[PDB]
């Protein structure tokens, strides 16, 4: 497992905020927290982790995919959040309910600190978006947002077929 | 706890109807209805399904040789009087009783006649939902009809009094608090739990 | 300690010690061919409500609160007979600085009364469809409205007499959680879903909730709907 | 629930649901006569240090860091060449009114790059002993400075990718500690600890510190340290 780079806009690639999901705690209900194309050989997204790495030196490659979030707010901290995945072709959720109709995890805080997602289908696309079904919960005013970590890997037995030249030279 | 079982509950006669007819429109009717008396209609709807046979004696007294009365009772479908000398008071499928003074009140048993599995005495839902009036009106609890003439100036007095039998009941709901408006809805006037005291504390 | 419950493609966490109330000591059973279908089994989450110091409650209407709900919403538009029991999960998010209890209960042929004595309530008043309506602390006025005043819990009885149908109690101070299995309950055994509510799921706070200064303002009530047995009449020639 | 370490004159209290990581899977053992040393086999409690919101991380390079402690600084000394193996302590102490979390990655040959180009880095700017070394936000920029800037590591290499190393994470949500066991890695059995450092021990935060207004406003971070199976050259005639 590696650390995805998903809060990779401009102003965050070039520090340590890339790796950090942000969430409000205040948040609008049922607003999207964060999403990405689930495509390790492409999206720059997932390319340069060490997954991603490995493959950008074959041709062709298959497999699934681990997807790894872990929350870190405060220990008093709970709500919840709605992990979904959009099969290949499907495009994406655009409102909590759609997402929710569709294949998903909640994911409640308060009782798990982490999730795990297993993609059936990785290869040479697909969405993960997570949704704020409800707000954060504190017992106290605190001075900051609370981060999401993000981090990937392969799941299975994975494939690759053809060597090349990586195109990061 | 033999008081507290449910055929003790409810198996007990009652007045459910009063009224009065001349021998020169002139005709008496009832429909069977559950909610026409306060005390019962509150010791039914404590469930919200139920069974039982209906017990159905008449008190019938007149005043100004022999009168003969005639008591119709037309099931759920059957034919309707709108005249006192219509085709329906003949329909042998609308069984009647013949009676006359003198002799012991007439008494009939109607059997349970829904064609669902209990009657019930709630309905969240609407008989047609492309009308709103519809709303709390289950068809399923139709019990019939009783239809009252002389058989051929006097004036006569009905006392119908019902009874419950053999009586089944499902899902009990709280007593009812608010005072009863209508017998055709649950409509109420807000109302308060209880009686108020002075101070939360005793004495 | 935690339990993840996947039914179709859709998981919810659940605690292990949660308890359970099965509504009548019944569990939902499946009973002119009729046709099972489990392809609705899924859990669908309702969109989640705020619960503030002064909210008077909540009530959803169930066959019709998951009509537009994906698949079994279209299974009540294909077949017109049927039936479903259902397994309700209601959570609470709140910190250890939050105080508060709910009273969580379904009830049965929930026939509610209009504010104006003469008339009868309209469709909309009695449901949203997976929008939950709202009990009032104050008496209800209109024409068409439900009488909403949650002290009579909109049905003309004293609102602290709910606990006769199936019920938990949400005491934010030993637990944030309730669930209820409700099996079907009717006069018939399948009837048409959109001309009849078999139970109404009403949460209504007998404890305000309140706070610690500097905590959340409210507390978030979600409710997760799992239906069972589900059955329809076939469509298909003998 | 709660473990008592003792190792020589020193002891330490650790939790005995911790978690341990050993490095490669591999746990350090004993390998021109060769003499093994127990008595430096003893807990070394470094400086801790106070992570802010702001901190971007720290580091120590090994084999120097211990170079002033005690014993074992000695034997660094007095013998020319060997090898040690270790156990490194990771704890934080925080509330729960604290949120947060860190990497603790062990790296062998933690090569470092200049902030110049053409240059290559100071002894102290690569470690400075005991005293941990402080990672940037910003480019670091100097003559003979290590580039510090923690996005790359201070290796060139992306900091989210160092999960590779034996690592560990400590998110303040659910533990306070690591604990890493690396055994000797090099290319050759024995060398001389003053011309080389076998591994780098980096602590980055992924997630800033934060916490509820009234709370401490930093988290301090101690690092404890463990040798074993340490030997040296033997210093006698055959």
């Amino acid at each position: 497992d590696s650390v995805v780079p998903v809060n990779n806009t401009e102003g965050k690639v070039m520090s340590i905020e890339a790796y950090q999901i942000p969430v409000q705690s205040n948040s609008t209900n049922g607003s999207q927290v964060f999403g990405f194309p689930l495509i390790p050989g492409a999206s720059s997204v997932l390319n340069r982790t060490l997954l991603g790495e490995i493959l950008n030196y074959y041709t062709h490659w298959s497999g699934s995919i681990k997807l790894t979030f872990m929350f870190c707010g405060s220990a008093m901290a709970t709500g919840k959040f709605l992990l979904a995945y959009s099969p290949p072709g499907a495009g994406a959720p655009t409102t909590r309910k759609e997402a929710m109709l569709g294949t998903h995890v909640i994911w409640d805080v308060g009782l798990q600190s982490s999730c795990v997602l297993c993609i059936p289908w990785i290869s040479q696309g697909g969405y993960i978006t997570c949704w704020y079904q409800t707000n954060i919960v504190v017992p106290a005013d605190t001075q900051s947002d609370c981060k999401i970590l993000c981090f990937v890997s392969a799941c299975n037995d994975f494939s690759v077929r053809m060597l090349k030249d990586t195109p990061f030279i | 706890r033999s008081e507290s079982t449910v055929e003790n509950f409810l198996c007990r006669s009652a007045c459910v109807y009063y009224t009065t007819y001349k021998n020169h429109d002139n005709f008496a009717q009832w429909v069977i209805n559950t909610r026409q008396v306060a005390q019962l209609r509150r010791k039914l709807e404590m469930f919200t399904y139920a069974r039982f046979d209906l017990e159905l004696t008449f008190v019938i007294t007149s005043s100004q040789p022999v009168l003969t009365h005639q008591i119709m009772y037309v099931p759920p479908g059957g034919p309707v009087p709108t005249k006192i000398n219509s085709y329906s008071w003949q329909t042998s499928t609308n069984p009647s009783v013949f009676w006359t003074e003198g002799s012991a009140p007439p008494r009939i048993s109607i059997p349970f006649i829904s064609i669902g599995n209990a009657y019930s005495m709630f309905y969240d839902g609407w008989a047609r939902f492309d009308k709103q009036g519809t709303y709390g009106i289950n068809t399923l609890n139709n019990m019939g009809t009783l239809y009252m003439r002389h058989v051929n100036p006097i004036v006569s007095t009905v006392r119908i009094y019902f009874k419950p039998k053999h009586v089944k009941t499902w899902v009990p709901r709280p007593p009812r608090l608010c005072q009863y408006q209508k017998a055709g809805n649950v409509n109420f006037e807000p109302s308060g739990v209880t009686e108020g005291r002075t101070e939360i504390t005793a004495m | 300690r935690v339990r993840s419950i996947t039914l179709g493609n859709s998981t919810i966490t659940t605690q292990e010690c949660a308890n359970v109330v099965v509504g009548y000591g019944t569990w939902p059973t499946y009973l002119q061919p009729t046709q099972p279908d489990v392809a609705t089994c899924r859990f669908y989450t309702l969109e989640s409500v705020m619960w503030q110091q002064s909210s008077p409650g909540w009530w959803w209407k169930f066959p019709d609160a998951l009509s537009n709900m994906g698949l079994f919403g279209q299974n009540m538009q294909y077949h017109y007979l049927g039936r479903a029991g259902y397994t309700l999960h209601v959570q609470c998010n709140a910190s250890k600085f939050h105080q508060g209890c709910l009273l969580v209960v379904c009830v049965p042929e929930a026939e509610m009364g209009c504010a104006t004595i003469a008339n009868k309530p309209d469709q909309k008043s009695l449901s949203n469809g997976e929008t939950a309506n709202v009990f009032d602390s104050q008496n209800t006025s209109g024409q068409t409205a439900v009488q909403a005043n949650v002290i009579n819990a909109g049905m003309g009885i004293g609102v602290g007499n709910l606990t006769i149908f199936p019920h938990q109690w949400i005491n934010l101070r030993t637990n944030n959680s309730a669930t209820i299995v409700m099996p079907y309950v009717n006069s018939v055994p399948m009837d048409n879903m959109f001309r009849h509510n078999n139970f109404t799921l009403m949460i209504i706070p007998f404890a305000p909730l309140s706070y610690s200064t500097g905590a959340t303002t409210y507390v978030p009530i979600t409710v997760t709907v799992a239906p069972m047995c589900a059955e329809y009449n076939g469509l298909r020639l003998a």
